[PDB]
RNA sequence: UUCUUAGACCGCACCAAGACGAACUACAGCGAAGGCAUUCUUCAAGGAUACCUUCCUCAAUCAAGAACCAAAGUGUGGGGAUC
C-alpha cells in the first residue's frame, strides 16, 4: 500500500505545496457582485490588496491575513480552476 | 517623666466612613510659644478599612486608609483623604507562576484640584478546558488592557469631586466597572486597585472642609 | 437575545411547560394529557456536602 | 466641517459624516434617536447650502453624477434619503408599540 | 573530567541564550545566574500552632474562622549554600535524573 | 496616672513595633500617628550580654515591662506590626518574636490586626560582602 | 458581613446606576450571617423594592433570595418568622406595583394628548382604552410569574407547625386577583 | 575596633542625590556574537508566514583588508548614593 508514484488522497492533500509530486497553486479566483451596481469583476481568494468594484470603487476585500476577506453584504460565486 | 503635659484628643474621619471616630491620640500642651495646636497639623493616621468604617467590611481588612489634619476644632480634629493602600501579604497570594501580570499606573484629576494615581495589578486566567500549561499574553493584548483602564479611570473621576471620588475606591465599586469591560480582551482573574496617592492638592478652605464631615460628634 | 435572557432556565419545570403544552388556539387543543409529576430542585446549603 | 468660514467643502464633509454615523452602530443590531438624528441634522444643513448661496458648486470639483463626492452624487439621486428611509424601518420593525419610544 | 549532567546544570540549552542576569544568595551573598541558582517559594507561618491560640484568644479578629497572617517569600539557594542547609542532596546515578514539576 | 479622660472599660489602642533581629529585638510604642510615644524599651536593657540580647528570653523580658507601663496610660488594646533586619538584610524575621507576641497576649492585652510591614525592595544596588559570599 | 455590603447597594441603587443593587444581594447570600437575621430581611426588602427600569431587574430575577431565605439553621423558634415575613414584603410589594398600574391606566388614557392621541388616529385604529392596557398585560405577567413559582416548594411549607402557614399565602394571592382583572393561572 | 545626654538607636512625616528595576521570570523570547526585563511617546531596522507578484544564476566557502566585542586596565572632563 502507499505506492510513492501513485499515492493516495489523505498522503498528499495534508501536505505544504512545494511537497507534493505535482507543486501546483493552492488558490483560486472568484465572481464577486456589489449592491450599488450591476457588474461582476474577478478577483484573486489571496488578493492582498484592497480592490475597487469594478466600475465603481467602494472595496470589495480588505488585503487582510493570508487570505483576504470580502467587504460585507458583497455575493461571490467561485470560478473553475481548469 | 514627661507625661504630665501630656493632653488627649479625639479624630474624626467623613461621613463617608460609617463610624466617625476611630482613634484616640496624645500631644502636649499649648504652654510656650510653641502652641502644640499648630503640631497636630500636618499629622496622619494609619486605620484599618472594615475597623474605621464598617464593620465588618467583607473580604476587606487588608486595605489601609490613611488621613491627615487639615483643620483642629475643639478637642476633636479634623481631616480628609490622603492614601489608601494594602497589606504585603495579601498581594503575593494572588500572584501565582505560569501565568502573565499586567501593572498601570494612572494619572488622575477629581473635579476640584486633587490629583492622584491608582496603581493597578492584574493576572490572566486559563480558559476552563484549557489544556495547555502556558497562559500567558502576547503584547498588543497587554497594552490593551493599559489603555482601556487609564481612560476609564479619568472619564469617571474627571466629573466627579473628591469625597464623591474616595467612596467608589473604599467600596470597590469601581473594580466591578472596570473588569466588566475588560475581561473579552484576555481573560483576567483578578483585577485590584493596589494602591492610590495623592499627589497635587487645592489650597486651604473652611467651609468645603467641614460640609464633608456634617455633624461633629 | 441573551442579556435580557438569564440563566439556565426554562419556563419551567414543571407544571408550567405542561400549561403551555396543553392547549393551542392553532392546532392540537386543548386539553390533552394531565401531568401527576413535579419537579423542584432543593438539595442541603452546604457546599459540597454537609 | 466647519473648515474655518467657508461652506465649499463643508458641503462634501458633512455629506461624508451622515452616511458613515449612520451605517455605524454594532447594535442591537440598529440605531435609535440620537445616532439617528446626527444623520438627519447633518442632511437637512446639507440640503439647505444646496438651496442657498449654491448652486454654484466650486472649488476641488463638484458634480452630481459618477465618479466621487459621494454622498454628495448619492444624494443627487437621494440614495442617501433612502438609507434613512431603511434605518428608520429598521428601529420601527423591532420595537412593539408599548412604551414612548412610538 | 567527564559531563555529569546533559544540562551543565543550568536550564540554558545551547542555541538559545548568551547570558542570563546574576541574582543575589538568601545566605550569604554570593553570585550565580538565575538558571544555575536553586529557587524555592517558602510560604511560612507567622507563629507557632502552640503561639497562635495564645494570641488568637485574647484577639478581636481572630479565631474566628478568620486566619491569621501568613509570610510570603521566595529564595534562591546557591549550590554549595543548598547542599549545606540540607534542601538538595546527593542522589544515585540512576535517581540524578528525575523532574517534579514545579508540583510540590 | 496620666490616661484617657474617655470612656470606662473600652478599648483603646495603641500601636507596638515589634522589631526583630538577630543581634537585638526592639518594642516600641505609640499612639497611631507614630509622632508621639508611650515606651521604647528594648531586649539588650534586661540582660547584661552580647550574647543573649536577641534570645527569646530577653525579648519576654522586655514586652513584661512594656505592659507594665501602657496599663497606666489607659492603652488597652493594641495593633501590632512585625519587622525585620532590613531591605538588603533579610526578610527572615529574628527569633525575638514568637518570643513578645506571646508574652503580650497574656499580659492582658488585647491584639487585632498584626501585619507584617518590613522593607522588600523593587531593587537594591548590592547587597553587603562580595562576589564570593562571606565564606 | 451584611453591612459592609447593604450598604454598597445602597450606593449602586440612590444615585441610580442601577443594576448593582441586585449584583449586590447576590455578593450578600451567606456566608456570613444567613439567620439573625438580624437584618437579613431589611436587605431582602431592598431587593423586592426594586421593580421596573428595565432589564435587569424584571423580578424573575427574584426567586434565588426566596430559597436562600431559608436558610437555616432552624435550631431556634424563627422559622416561622421568617417564612412569613418574607411572604408578606412580597404581597406588599406586588399590591403598590398593582396600585401603581392601575393610576397610571386610569390617569392618562381619558385624556389624551397629543402623543396618544396622534397614535389612536394614525392608522391605528384604536382608543387610549384599548392602549392603557399594555400597562395591564405586563401587571398580570409579573403577578403570574411570582404566584407560579412562589407557592411551590421552596417556601416551603410542609411540617404540623410550617404547613399552616401555606393556605394564607394562596388566600391573599387569590383575594388580590378577584380584585382586578386576571387570570390563566395559579 | 566603631557611634552616643552636643539625644545615638527606634517611630512618623517630608526633602535631597546617585544607582538599580524584585516577586511575576520559565530546560521561555529576541540578537551575528559579546548581550538584552518599569511605563508611555518616537526614530529607523531584522526574522518567520501568506502569494498563480517580479527578476532569471546573480551562489557556497574563504588567505589579504575592514567592522563589532564581557569584565579589568590607560587618558581628559563630569558624577560619587551603594559596594
Amino acid at each position: 500500500d502507499s505506492d510513492l508514484s501513485y499515492p493516495t488522497v489523505r498522503s498528499e492533500r495534508m501536505k505544504h505545496k512545494r511537497r507534493r509530486l505535482v507543486q501546483g497553486p493552492n488558490s483560486y479566483f472568484m465572481d464577486v457582485k456589489c449592491p450599488g451596481c450591476n457588474a461582476i469583476t474577478i478577483v484573486y481568494s489571496h488578493a492582498t490588496s484592497e480592490v475597487q468594484c469594478n466600475g465603481c470603487a467602494t472595496k470589495l476585500c480588505r488585503p487582510t491575513g493570508g487570505k483576504a476577506m470580502l467587504t460585507t453584504g458583497c455575493g461571490f460565486r467561485k470560478k473553475a480552476d481548469h | 517623666e514627661t507625661m504630665s503635659r501630656k493632653e488627649w484628643y479625639d479624630v474624626v474621619a467623613p461621613k463617608n466612613f460609617e463610624v466617625r471616630q476611630f482613634g484616640k491620640t496624645i500631644c502636649n500642651k499649648t504652654q510656650g510659644t510653641k502652641i502644640a495646636a499648630d503640631y497636630l497639623r500636618g499629622r496622619v493616621y494609619e486605620s484599618n478599612l472594615a475597623d474605621l468604617n464598617k464593620t465588618q467590611g467583607d473580604d476587606d481588612a487588608y486595605r489601609k486608609v490613611k488621613f491627615v489634619v487639615q483643620e483642629v476644632q475643639g478637642r476633636n480634629l479634623l481631616t480628609q483623604f490622603h492614601s489608601m493602600e494594602m497589606t504585603s501579604d495579601r498581594v503575593y497570594f494572588l500572584l501565582r507562576k505560569w501565568c502573565t501580570t499586567i501593572e498601570a499606573a494612572v494619572e488622575a484629576k477629581t473635579a476640584d484640584g486633587y490629583t492622584l494615581r491608582l496603581f493597578v495589578i492584574a493576572f490572566t486566567k486559563k480558559q476552563s478546558n484549557q489544556l495547555s500549561k502556558n497562559c500567558y499574553a502576547k503584547t498588543r493584548l497587554v497594552k490593551w488592557v493599559r489603555h482601556r483602564i487609564t481612560n476609564l479611570i479619568r472619564q469617571r473621576l474627571s466629573k466627579v469631586n473628591i469625597n464623591e471620588a474616595v467612596t467608589l475606591l473604599t467600596r470597590n465599586i469601581l473594580r466591578d466597572r472596570l473588569a466588566k469591560r475588560c475581561n473579552p480582551i484576555v481573560p483576567l482573574r483578578d483585577l485590584r486597585i493596589r494602591k492610590v496617592k495623592v499627589v497635587r492638592t487645592p489650597r486651604f478652605d473652611a467651609q468645603a472642609l467641614l460640609n464633608a464631615h456634617g455633624e461633629i460628634p | 437575545a441573551n442579556e435580557t435572557k438569564q440563566f439556565t432556565t426554562v419556563k419551567d419545570e414543571n407544571r408550567l411547560k405542561a400549561l403551555r403544552n396543553l392547549h393551542a388556539k392553532e392546532r392540537r387543543h386543548g386539553p390533552e394529557r394531565r401531568f401527576v409529576k413535579h419537579y423542584q430542585n432543593a438539595r442541603s446549603h452546604f457546599a459540597n456536602k454537609a | 466641517s466647519k473648515k474655518r468660514g467657508l461652506t465649499a467643502l463643508r458641503i462634501t464633509a458633512l455629506g461624508i459624516l451622515a452616511e458613515a454615523l449612520l451605517e455605524e452602530d454594532t447594535r442591537l443590531p440598529y440605531v435609535a434617536t440620537a445616532t439617528w438624528t446626527r444623520s438627519f441634522d447633518a442632511v437637512s444643513r446639507i440640503y439647505s447650502l444646496i438651496t442657498e448661496n449654491p448652486a454654484i458648486a466650486v472649488k476641488e470639483v463638484f458634480s452630481g453624477d459618477l465618479t466621487s463626492k459621494r454622498a454628495v452624487i448619492m444624494d443627487g439621486l437621494c440614495g442617501l434619503l433612502q438609507k434613512l428611509h431603511v434605518h428608520l424601518q429598521r428601529i420601527a420593525q423591532f420595537k412593539t408599540g408599548a412604551t414612548d419610544e412610538y | 573530567m567527564t559531563t555529569k549532567r546533559r544540562n551543565h546544570g543550568r536550564a540554558k540549552p545551547p542555541c538559545s541564550r548568551g547570558r542570563t542576569r546574576p541574582v543575589h544568595c538568601f545566605n550569604c551573598g554570593r553570585l550565580a545566574p538565575k538558571d544555575k541558582a536553586v529557587g524555592r517559594f517558602v510560604v511560612r507561618r507567622m507563629l507557632d500552632q502552640a503561639s497562635a491560640r495564645d494570641v488568637a484568644e485574647a484577639s478581636n479578629v481572630y479565631g474566628a474562622g478568620f486566619p491569621m497572617p501568613k509570610l510570603y517569600m521566595k529564595q534562591r539557594f546557591c549550590i554549595a549554600c543548598a547542599i549545606h542547609s540540607r534542601t538538595v542532596r546527593a542522589r544515585p546515578t540512576d535517581m540524578r535524573k528525575r523532574r517534579f514539576t514545579t508540583k510540590v | 496616672f496620666y490616661g484617657s479622660s474617655a470612656a470606662k472599660d473600652e478599648l483603646v489602642y495603641g500601636v507596638v513595633h515589634i522589631y526583630a533581629s538577630f543581634n537585638d529585638t526592639f518594642v516600641h510604642v505609640t499612639d497611631m500617628s507614630g509622632r508621639e510615644t508611650f515606651c521604647k524599651i528594648t531586649g539588650g536593657m534586661k540582660v547584661k550580654a552580647d550574647r543573649d540580647e536577641s534570645s527569646p528570653y530577653a525579648a519576654m523580658m522586655a514586652a513584661q515591662d512594656v505592659v507594665a507601663r501602657c496599663k497606666e496610660c489607659g492603652i488597652n488594646a493594641l495593633h501590632v506590626k512585625m519587622r525585620a533586619t532590613g531591605g538588603v538584610g533579610t526578610r527572615s524575621p529574628g527569633p525575638g518574636a514568637q518570643a513578645a507576641l506571646r508574652a503580650l497576649a497574656r499580659a492582658g492585652m488585647k491584639i487585632g490586626r498584626i501585619e507584617d510591614v518590613t522593607p522588600i525592595p523593587t531593587d537594591s544596588t548590592r547587597r553587603k560582602g562580595s562576589r564570593r559570599g562571606r565564606r | 458581613k451584611t453591612r459592609g455590603c447593604l450598604t454598597k447597594a445602597q450606593t449602586l441603587r440612590a444615585s441610580g446606576n442601577y443594576k448593582e443593587a441586585v449584583a449586590a444581594l447576590q455578593s450578600l447570600s451567606e456566608h456570613g450571617v444567613q439567620w439573625g437575621p438580624m437584618y437579613i430581611a431589611a436587605l431582602d426588602l431592598l431587593a423586592e423594592l426594586c421593580f421596573s427600569q428595565e432589564q435587569g431587574i424584571t423580578v424573575d430575577r427574584f426567586f434565588p433570595a426566596f430559597k436562600w431565605n431559608r436558610n437555616k439553621l432552624r435550631g431556634s423558634q424563627h422559622l416561622e418568622e421568617g417564612t412569613k415575613r418574607i411572604v408578606e414584603i412580597a404581597m406588599k410589594h406586588l399590591r403598590a406595583l398593582g396600585e401603581r398600574a392601575h393610576t397610571n391606566a386610569k390617569a392618562t388614557g381619558e385624556t389624551p394628548s397629543e402623543e396618544e392621541l396622534i397614535l389612536a388616529a394614525l392608522s391605528g385604529v384604536s382608543p387610549a382604552q384599548r392602549a392603557k392596557e399594555r400597562y395591564l398585560v405586563p401587571a398580570e405577567t409579573v403577578a403570574q410569574f411570582l404566584g407560579s413559582e412562589l407557592l411551590s416548594f421552596n417556601a416551603i411549607g410542609h411540617s404540623r407547625k410550617l404547613l399552616p402557614i401555606y393556605l394564607d399565602t394562596a388566600t391573599e394571592l387569590i383575594k388580590y386577583c378577584q380584585q382586578h382583572n386576571l387570570k390563566r393561572a395559579i
